[PDB]
């Protein structure tokens, strides 16, 4: 009743559905917020209230994919989240780059948000767009060497990795867990 | 200087379903990644699927009035929040209906053990109890007239555990999966009997696993590889959550 | 499991079995049912019977002696160079036949070095699923060399990265 | 790095391997024992010793990979270590060979 | 020109760092799938430089045998900066083209072809076995062992004719332990 | 032996499950073993005949503690051994026509057995018991990519004249090209009357 592919980790389609659950600041271009002096979005899964009292560019906060809804036709702009400005992922970048071992504290949802936005949204970011690409690509790779040398220490007892995105632990999962469990049948098998 | 935050927190102290959708979520993440079947959210699912039900009729009658001010906007996101709702509701059932799938005689098992600690009516949904029960009794039908019906009546019980391998699959239980530590929902650390402060001043869970004999501790805030059977009990009481 | 196919092929893997008594009847081992096996018969046995010989018989009625692939000529082999080694030449199987065989007879030594022997194949295996085309003759003469265990880890490995690459650079 | 200078440790190194594998010192003198009665009464062996390369890795993988991939650096010290234990057994340049589980090489 | 060559391999390093296509880094991809495999060489497509900064294709063309080993040298730096954490060895990679001009047939390839890029086909009628020639050379002084050494780009180097500071005429040596050598092999083609 | 045609049988299995993994679809999956099937049943007959013969022979006695007790014990492992192999091959057939069940069916037929046909039969009118009963406000057969775009565009790739939907019409000219809602349309691209995504 469930794919083989799906069995035991999630599509990226999943990851992304995931994902846009989270909230998202977004500058209206439409007022919905009517004066004292029709129809309201009447949801079930979300907050009803801030969409219904938009007005046009006092900055709110919605759930993501009603944003990116609103963003398919010109009826909002999408507020980058702060830590996605060039300034913050270059300190990222250089947190990455002082602290061997560790994974800098980027959000779970840090690269699956980026190719959301980088893709929906690539006129609302402030800063030039190609160096926000260079620099997410530039964390992915560093972060993908710090896995490299993480898999070095797999155990049959578990393992710790910080700050991993959402994205980069669901990638990894069905190796990490498959041969972790194959080293635990090993070593329990060799108990008496 | 004299502090006075808790002065002015009693100063400023003078369900929803927005907390189903997140306890859908919640329940689906560890549903998916977790190798037990996982006990069914009996109440939220039933509220919940109430609600989509008054909501598929809220977007009707909508409907209707518009056949019969007007912007389509908002009825838009009303129809992609139940398509969307709706998907999440499905993969959730067909995940564990496909677990009922690999555990049947090991379900089947703690039905008839009469000294079990779960009746299979707290562990299933109804619907999953009608999927189980006939499910089995089609499979076994297939498998008594292709085969059974050949074998010497020493073999021909499908759930042997005494065979020179057993018959009964059943979850495996120190399974490798990927938790993130929550702590207590609330953030009430001060109330959290099992949780403690680790070294370096910042709260833990300390968890046993029992064939290497050895103790971790699973700080708060950050993720770790950890097998199942370990976990089972934080995770049950929503300490950590499967990533 | 019991319904696993890769578990029912490894429990028909043939290991060489050492009798400890004279039974009649058992012949049909030997191809011909009209008479005994003897005491100190030396024969290929399927592990599914092997497995139960092995420890019901007091003395049972057979003894395993060890199988070639469990030799120290191959686990010397194993500790210099596991990415090397063509462990699907070896026996189809390996892995699974040694946690079997680790469980059987509790041995330590052969836990370890199988556990040193999947984790350095691990990595290079996670580095062969990581690369991606925009194959690889590298990957092809590596990917001879894997079990069928190792080929599904393998094969639901590099469908993850795959599937991830996708959807990042794709819609 | 300089050889020179470490060549003194892999000497010794390979010292303690041959002491701790004794069949190679036993071996060393069966060559030498056979040597001097084909000279006692009027055929000679070589001065060769087969070393098997899994005996070398159980007992110092840092050794035995400078073996493999540094042969130049590091067989030279092991001959010597090897000349100086024949020396040592009782009344010319010895020479190592190799048996085992090469792995890539 | 030192200072020349370094903006020259800049300027690739530039093109590998940002050269991207449908939100893809290509040759980012590329560099790093191949250094997982261990194979150092980067296959690239001409069209993609031309399209980056015709000026870059426009020196590699006007002379590529000085302008190649550049790219190369760009590439290994590359190499390093997407694959290992600085300040917590891999060889000298292979530049590879991929090419659509047009092609000359192998009877018009003459005198005014020296030195410039082409693009041929025909059939490989044989294959010498493999043979070695060296990359990097460690080179010693007869007489008073003063070492030295050449690196060596193969598009065409000689050892030195006299002691780089009496020592003999014409007194260098390799050292053959030192150096590092690759695999060369040769074709013909009909 | 009499564990070898099992080996073949599973061999079989083997290569079916691989047939099915390593392609996009639902590949339909091949022809019922019922000659290797029923070389293996025959076996189990044979084994059967060897327990009785034994069992009747007990009352001779021969040995019997060891020699009758081994002689039972291996040729009861060979019947166990070929119980697995059949019901292998058997539950990897059934997770196939279950799966195609519900990406089909809920929503070639020589190559099953007739046990196998009309369990088919049954599983899916189960699932569309399920479909039916309570949590009938979801279609649990639908699809589980997630919901990516509320309105697409479609491409009518074969032609289905007028047909109706809950407000309104299609007229399914043959490339012509919608842009509609998708969850008024996924019938269709299931049914493959439909192109785009
Ligand atoms: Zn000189």
């Amino acid at each position: 009743s469930l794919p083989a592919h799906l069995q035991q980790t999630f599509s990226p389609e999943e990851i992304q559905f995931i994902v846009e659950n989270e909230p998202i600041k977004i500058f209206p271009r439409i007022t919905t917020r009517q004066k004292i002096r029709h129809t309201r979005w009447q949801l079930i899964t979300t907050d009803d209230k801030a969409l219904n009292n938009m007005v046009a560019m006092r900055s709110t906060e919605v759930v993501l994919w009603i944003a990116l809804l609103l963003k398919q036709q010109s009826k909002c702009s999408i507020v980058a989240p702060q830590w996605l400005t060039t300034k913050e992922l270059d300190r990222k970048i250089q947190y990455e780059k002082t602290h061997p071992d560790r994974f800098s504290e980027l959000p779970w949802n840090w690269l699956v948000l980026a190719r959301i936005l980088f893709n929906k949204a690539k006129d609302d970011f402030h800063d030039p767009i190609h160096e926000l690409r260079g620099k997410i690509q530039d964390l992915r790779e560093i972060r993908q060497i710090k896995v490299l040398k993480g898999l070095k220490y797999l155990n049959e007892s578990h393992l710790q990795l910080d700050n991993l995105s959402l994205l980069e632990i669901n990638e990894l999962r069905p190796f990490i867990t498959e041969i972790m469990d194959k080293l635990r049948e090993i070593h329990t098998a060799s108990l008496t | 200087d004299i502090n006075i935050d808790d002065i002015l927190a009693e100063l400023d102290k003078e369900v929803s379903p927005q907390q189903d959708f997140s306890d859908l979520m919640k329940s689906w993440k560890n549903e998916r990644c977790s190798p037990e079947l996982l006990p069914y959210p009996h109440q939220l699912m039933k509220r919940l699927l109430n609600r989509i039900s008054m909501q598929s009729q809220l977007i009707e009658n909508i409907s209707m009035g518009f056949l019969d001010n007007e912007s389509k906007l908002p009825l838009l996101c009303m129809e992609t929040e139940l398509e969307r709702l709706k998907f999440v509701i499905r993969s959730y059932i067909r995940c564990r209906l496909s677990k009922i799938d690999k555990f049947s005689l090991y379900l089947r098992q703690l039905n008839e053990d009469e000294n079990s600690l779960i009746s299979l009516t707290d562990l299933l949904s109804k619907d999953e109890i009608k999927y189980h029960d006939t499910h089995s009794l089609i499979w076994l039908k297939l498998v008594n007239d292709s085969i059974l019906k050949y074998m010497p009546e020493e073999l021909q019980a499908i759930n042997d555990t005494e065979g020179s391998v057993n018959m009964i699959d059943e979850p495996d239980w120190n399974k490798f999966v990927f938790i993130h530590v929550n702590g207590p929902p609330d953030g009430k650390w001060n109330e959290d009997p099992l949780l403690q402060e680790n070294e370096f001043g910042k709260p833990c869970y300390t968890v046993t696993i029992p064939d290497l004999k050895e103790e971790v501790e699973l700080t708060i805030g950050s993720i770790y590889v950890m097998r199942y059977e370990v976990i089972r009990d934080l995770l049950r009481d929503d300490k950590v959550a499967l990533i | 499991g019991y319904y696993d196919i890769d578990d029912v092929l490894a429990d028909g893997t043939e290991f060489p079995c050492k009798f400890q008594y004279d039974i009649p009847g058992l012949g049909y081992l030997e191809n011909n049912p009209g008479r005994p096996i003897t005491k100190n018969t030396k024969l290929n046995l399927p592990l599914w019977l092997a497995r139960i010989l092995a420890i019901v018989g007091p003395v049972p009625f057979v003894e395993l002696l060890p199988p070639d692939m469990f030799s120290t000529k191959v686990m010397n082999a194993i500790k210099t160079d596991p990415v090397a080694l063509d462990l699907h030449s070896i026996n189809s199987h390996f892995f699974s036949l040694a946690i079997k065989w680790i469980m059987l007879f509790s041995e330590k030594e052969l836990a370890n070095v199988v556990s040193e022997l999947l984790l350095q194949r691990a990595q290079e295996l996670n580095h062969h699923a990581s690369s991606l085309s925009i194959t690889n003759i590298a990957t092809s003469t590596f990917l001879l060399k894997l079990e069928e265990m190792e080929k599904e880890i393998y094969k639901k490995s590099h469908e993850s990265y795959k599937d991830t690459k996708r959807w990042m650079f794709k819609k | 790095f300089a050889p020179d200078a470490v060549f003194g440790d892999r000497v010794r190194r390979f010292q303690e391997f041959l002491d701790t594998f004794t069949s190679y010192r036993d071996s060393v003198r069966s060559i030498q024992v056979y040597n001097s009665n084909n000279a006692a009464n009027y055929n000679i062996l070589p001065h060769r010793i087969i070393i098997s390369l899994d005996d070398l890795r159980e007992f110092d993988r840092s050794f035995w990979s400078g073996i493999l991939v540094e042969p130049a650096y590091f067989i030279p010290p092991a001959e010597k270590a090897l000349t100086d234990l024949a020396d040592s057994m009782d009344d010319h340049p010895w020479k190592l060979s190799f048996k085992g589980s090469f792995g890539a090489h | 020109n030192d200072d020349d060559n370094t903006e020259i391999i800049k300027s690739f390093k530039n093109f590998i760092l940002e050269f991207r296509l449908d939100s893809q880094f290509i040759y980012r991809d590329q560099l790093r799938n191949n250094i997982l495999v261990k194979n150092y060489s980067l296959t690239v497509n001409m069209e993609h430089l031309i399209g980056y900064n015709e000026d870059i294709y426009k020196k590699l063309s006007d002379e590529p045998s000085d302008i190649i080993p550049l790219f190369e040298t760009a590439i290994t730096q590359v190499a390093k900066r997407i694959s290992i954490l600085s300040r917590a060895s891999l060889p000298t990679f292979q530049l590879i083209l991929n090419s659509n001009a047009n092609q000359i047939p192998l009877r018009d390839l003459d005198s005014e072809h020296v030195s410039k890029i082409v693009r041929l086909s025909g059939i490989i009628i044989s294959t010498s076995v493999l043979s070695s020639r060296a990359t990097y050379l460690s080179i010693m002084c007869r007489n008073c062992r003063h070492t030295t050494s050449i690196t060596i780009n193969n598009f065409n180097v000689s050892l030195p004719r006299s002691c780089l500071s009496n020592c003999g005429p014409d007194p260098y040596i390799i050292i053959h332990e030192s150096s590092k050598f690759i695999d060369q092999q040769f074709l013909k083609l009909q | 032996m009499y564990g070898d045609l099992g080996n073949k049988l599973v061999l079989e299995a083997k290569r079916t499950k691989q047939l099915y993994a390593r392609s996009n679809q639902d590949v339909n999956l091949p022809m019922y073993h019922e000659d290797i099937i029923r070389n293996i049943l025959k076996e189990v007959s044979n084994l059967r005949k060897n327990t009785e013969y034994l069992k009747e022979q007990q009352q001779l006695g021969m040995l019997d503690d060891k020699v009758a007790k081994c002689q039972y014990f291996v040729t009861l492992l060979c019947m166990e051994r070929n119980k697995r192999c059949l019901l292998a091959y058997q539950r990897l057939r059934t997770d196939i026509l279950d799966s195609m069940a519900w990406n089909n069916n809920g929503l070639d037929t020589n190559n099953l057995s007739h046990q196998e046909q009309e369990y088919l039969k049954e599983y899916c009118d189960l699932i569309t018991d399920l479909k039916s009963g309570d949590l009938v406000d979801i279609d649990l057969s639908g699809s589980l990519v997630p919901p990516s775009d509320v309105f697409i565009d479609v491409r009518v790739l074969k032609d289905a004249g007028e047909i109706q939907t809950e407000y309104g019409v299609f007229n399914l000219i043959k490339d012509s090209q919608f842009f509609v809602r998708q969850s008024d349309v996924e019938r269709l691209i299931q049914q493959g009357y439909l192109q785009k995504i």
